[PDB]
């Protein structure tokens, strides 16, 4: 089969910059090239058909280049709605094979996280569960430190953290930690905290609340 | 031309499942599906994507990958504008969003009497949305919707921030709207995690005015097709 | 005077070629049931009532003068000449004109269509620089309806111009619906050109063209054809009739004045 590499594994860069993506195929493929945007739960968008011509519809900051073995794919000036995985994908032969993407992030100014923490509902504690959610939102860059304390006890093995994709308009992403405890567990403690550590933060932010109250 | 891929769910394994495509619009000429030649392609939940099969319009010079010949069958309706999957003996690895694509070349002209000699196989055009398949042998179950209720500690002066939290279903997807669509500037739906029960669980939240709090309503509409669970849960202030 | 016949021709001493279910321009076009007839040779052509098409639908302006051109030559010898069609796509075919399980198309000509979204303005030349009259035979696809025409050739309207330096043809199609034929209302037209040797081929179109593959050789000499139904037989007849063989000993006969071979005169 012919194998594609796509280089580099990801990037970030700013808005406007000039952004270059590499295609590599095993073999001569010729121009029998395509490139395609696909966007986080979305199908694949065309951008470039075989090695250098431009969808219609497709902005001009694409362009494409190649042959053989080498492809380029260019972004003559990255926009935030460019955020998403990009890949090659040739058809010289069969099987039809993909690279196996470039992501592209937006290297924006750092901002710091809103934090926000919710208890469990009543509702949920009839289960035999509580589920403890902190809320770190419209931050960048994406990396972000949460620790949940109960009674000042740090809790390791029981939370787990969801990130929303880089926002397309402005650049920040949002992010849960859920914590899970028993109900019993939950019932035997008072003070609840998320505490958040983040670049854009000179000191960690804590938000708590006392289970009851 | 615009597509729309159907019939995806949960299957056990070793199972049969049949999907199918179907192409609505016009393109150049004004042209339909049956014009062209399709392919069905796959990505994994969180991997990249796999072509499977091509059929050409006139539904000839058929091809598998080999990781789905001898198990999968690719066809067409052209009467109906439709293509068909049918998937038999699946495995947990078949597991993905299945996308028809069609490609761009005009391979045929209907009613005309032309084809196209070559099946040329060039670039996918047009994507559909994609179906979710998931081949497990776990049960389905619907989730259990909980507020994540705006606290009355949500002075932040003036921006507050609720939600709903989505938990313990099976398979995905679920969707997430808020009031119906309405709301929709603000709104975050963090993908699912899977839990170490192995369900699934997820939250949405929404930032609003917190004088907004007493006075409008915010309901999240939750959909779990896959279980037909629907549930429109009105989240408030304790 | 000859008055009777046995009712059938005889295979000596002139080389017969049974059409079977092929008429001479079926075998001249290559519609596959024809393919048989690829490069055959004869001196009496016999064309039968029961001979059909099975092909993409077509007429022939001035059919006969083309049968009776090919008929006297009494070869189908084609040679492939490396035609360049620069931005067009070669080797249309059709559910209409099987060959083997695929659609295909008549083995002489070439349908070519639109690359991409573009048909352009084609402008090809090819000298006769042999000693010998050339002769090429091509068509013109009429599309039945203006969506067919656009989504095949792009051009709202085609034409095709052939032409040496003796004369030219300049061919406009005709977009609409003609008679049903299988389940189409769309035709080919067939037309012809010769080319003598030091003139050359010049083909001119922007859509439509149904383009030849190469040549067909011409001589001159005693070759023809006859429409008959009679079966052929092994045995020696210098005098053949569509009724059959005859005798030629007597100096008149009245079986046919249709007539191949040393023959008595008609009455
Ligand atoms: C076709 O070919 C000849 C030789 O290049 C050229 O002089 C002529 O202008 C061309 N005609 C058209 C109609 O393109
Ligand atoms: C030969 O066939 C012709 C044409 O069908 C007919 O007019 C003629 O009478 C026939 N003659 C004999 C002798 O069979």
């Amino acid at each position: 089969d012919i194998q594609l590499t796509q280089s580099p594994s990801s990037l970030s860069a700013s808005v406007g910059d000039r952004v270059t993506l590499t295609c590599q195929a095993s073999q001569d493929i010729r121009k029998f090239l395509n490139w395609y945007q696909q966007k986080p739960g979305k199908g694949p968008k065309l951008l470039i058909y075989d090695a250098s011509n431009l969808q219609r519809g497709v902005p001009s900051r694409f362009s494409g280049g190649g042959s053989g073995t080498d492809f380029t794919l260019i972004i003559s000036s990255l926009q935030p709605e460019d955020v998403g995985t990009y890949y090659c994908q040739q058809y010289d032969g069969l099987p039809f094979t993909f690279g196996g993407g470039t992501k592209v992030v937006i290297k924006r100014t750092v901002a710091a996280p809103s934090v926000f923490i919710f208890p469990p509902s009543d509702e949920q504690l009839k289960s035999g569960t509580a589920s403890v959610v902190c809320l770190l939102n419209n931050f960048y860059p994406r990396e972000a430190k949460v620790q949940w304390k109960v009674d000042n006890a740090l809790q390791s093995g029981n939370s787990q953290e969801s990130v929303t994709e880089q926002d397309s308009k402005d650049s920040t992403y949002s992010l849960s930690s859920t914590l899970t405890l028993s109900k019993a567990d939950y019932e035997k403690h008072k003070v609840y905290a998320c505490e958040v550590t983040h670049q854009g933060l000179s000191s960690p932010v804590t938000k708590s609340f006392n289970r009851g109250e | 031309v615009q597509l729309q891929e159907s019939g995806g769910g949960l299957v056990q394994p070793g199972e049969s499942l049949r999907l199918s495509c179907v192409g609505s619009g016009s393109s150049f000429g004004e042209s339909t599906l049956s014009y062209y030649a399709v392919s069905w392609v796959r990505q994994a939940p969180g991997k990249g994507l796999e072509w499977l099969s091509i059929i050409n319009a006139g539904g000839g010079d058929i091809d598998y990958a080999d990781s789905v010949e001898g198990r999968f069958t690719i066809s067409r309706d052209n009467s109906k504008e439709t293509l068909y999957l049918q998937m038999t003996n699946l495995r947990v690895e078949d597991t993905g969003v299945y996308y028809c694509a069609k490609h761009m070349s005009m391979q045929q002209v209907p009613g005309s009497g032309w084809e196209r000699a070559d099946l040329v196989g060039d670039a996918f055009d047009v994507w559909g949305q994609g179906t979710m398949v998931t081949v497990s042998s776990a049960s389905t179950k619907g989730p259990s919707v909980f507020p994540l209720a705006p606290s009355s500690k949500s002075t932040s002066g003036g921006t507050a921030a609720l939600g709903c939290l989505v938990k313990d279903y099976f398979p995905e997807p679920v969707t997430v709207s808020w009031n119906s669509g309405a709301l929709t500037s603000g709104v975050h739906t963090f993908p699912a995690v899977l839990q170490s029960s192995g369900l699934y669980s997820l939250s949405s939240v929404v930032t609003v005015p917190s004088s907004s709090l007493g006075t409008q309503t915010y309901i999240c509409n939750v959909n779990h097709k896959p279980s037909n669970t629907k549930v429109d849960k009105r989240v408030e202030p304790k | 005077v000859q008055s009777s016949s046995t009712g059938k021709i005889c295979n000596n001493p002139h080389r017969i070629l049974d059409g079977i279910d092929c008429t001479l321009i079926d075998a001249l076009l290559g519609d596959p049931h024809c393919d048989v007839f690829q490069n055959e040779t004869w001196d009496l052509f016999v064309e039968r009532s029961k001979a059909f098409s099975n092909c993409y639908p077509y007429d022939v302006p001035d059919y006969a003068s083309l049968r009776s051109l090919v008929a006297s030559s009494g070869t189908l010898e084609f040679i492939t000449e490396g035609f360049t069609w620069t931005g067009v796509t070669q080797n249309g075919g059709s559910n209409a004109c099987k060959r083997g399980p695929g659609s295909g198309f008549f083995s002489r000509l070439n349908w070519l269509t639109k690359s991409g979204s573009t048909y352009p303005v084609l402008n090809v030349t090819m000298p006769n620089n042999d000693n010998f009259d050339k002769l090429y035979i091509w068509g013109v696809h009429h599309p039945s309806t203006n969506q067919e025409q656009t989504s095949l050739y792009v051009q709202a309207s085609g034409r095709v111009t052939v032409s040496t330096r003796r004369s030219q043809q300049t061919i406009i199609p005709n977009i609409g619906s003609r008679p049903w034929v299988r389940g189409l209302s769309s035709r080919i037209s067939i037309y012809w050109t010769i080319v003598k040797p030091g003139d050359v081929l010049v083909i001119n179109s922007n859509g439509n063209l149904i383009a030849p593959r190469g040549y067909f050789k011409m001589r001159t000499g005693k070759s023809s054809i006859m429409r008959s139904d009679a079966p052929i037989d092994t045995c020696i007849s210098e005098c053949i009739t569509p009724n059959g063989s005859i005798p030629n000993d007597k100096p008149f006969q009245n079986v046919n004045k249709i007539t191949y071979g040393a023959c008595p005169k008609y009455v």
